[PDB]
């Protein structure tokens, strides 16, 4: 074949690894602002729910 | 951490009922249906402020 399969190929094949290797340098950061400040949607941990607690009147007064 | 806020010896002075156990229980019933209504505001107050010392009164 020409010089014109190899090339154009040979282009889709240098920017999906391009996107791919730019891709893989912000999951990295990513996951580390996310671990170190955890506003984010994973790397959440779990905590104690609210409908737990009860609200309704006790025995004492000053609950 | 703050002030901790509690009404003055001249606040807390009422005079008690000075009356024991068993006189209080025999006339508990007949207490309970006369002085209810300063007994559910009072209680109703501690449930709702929280506080004594906002309940003093």
């Amino acid at each position: 074949d020409g010089p014109e399969k190899n090339y154009e190929k040979t282009m889709a094949i240098l920017q999906i690894e391009a996107e791919k290797a730019e891709l893989r340098l912000k999951e990295l950061e990513v996951r580390r602002l996310m671990r170190a400040r955890g506003d984010g949607p994973w790397y959440q941990y779990p905590t104690i729910d609210k409908a737990l607690i009860d609200h309704s009147p006790k025995t004492t007064p000053d609950n | 951490p703050g002030i901790v806020e509690l009404p003055t010896l001249e606040d807390l002075k009422v005079q008690e009922v000075k009356v024991s156990s068993s006189v209080l229980k025999a006339a508990a019933h007949h207490y309970g249906a006369q002085c209810d209504k300063p007994n559910k505001e009072f209680m109703l107050c501690r449930w709702e402020e929280k506080d004594p010392r906002r309940c003093l009164e």
